[PDB]
């Protein structure tokens, strides 16, 4: 049961610590201007706040 | 030298798609991505003229 557990124990890396931040990435269409992104980052800020 | 806003004659059938959706696929060929009555999108190409506003 050692190697039977070890092959199904997935050889991963270091765990995702709750490091007190998390990075939110936005990605608009190809050639979308900075007015739209701030407008989407109006929503995502309003989403993560309210 | 004073700028002349020189008015001309009222483009009578002006397909004014906003710039937010029109992209160039392939090189030099603008493709609006019009969805039909099917609710299935169709990437019909256009010719993108004078960008007004």
């Amino acid at each position: 049961g050692m190697a039977y557990l070890f092959v199904r124990l997935p050889s991963s890396f270091l765990p995702d610590e709750d490091q007190g931040v998390f990075m939110t990435m936005v990605q608009l269409p190809a050639g979308a201007t900075q007015e739209r992104t701030q407008k989407v980052l109006n929503e995502v800020t309003h989403y993560y706040l309210t | 030298f004073v700028r002349a806003r020189l008015e001309e004659g009222l483009n009578p059938n002006a397909i004014l798609v906003p710039q937010q959706g029109v992209t160039r696929t392939p090189r030099g060929d603008a493709t609006v991505l019009v969805v039909g009555a099917d609710d299935k999108v169709e990437t019909r190409p256009i010719v993108a003229s004078q960008a007004i506003g």
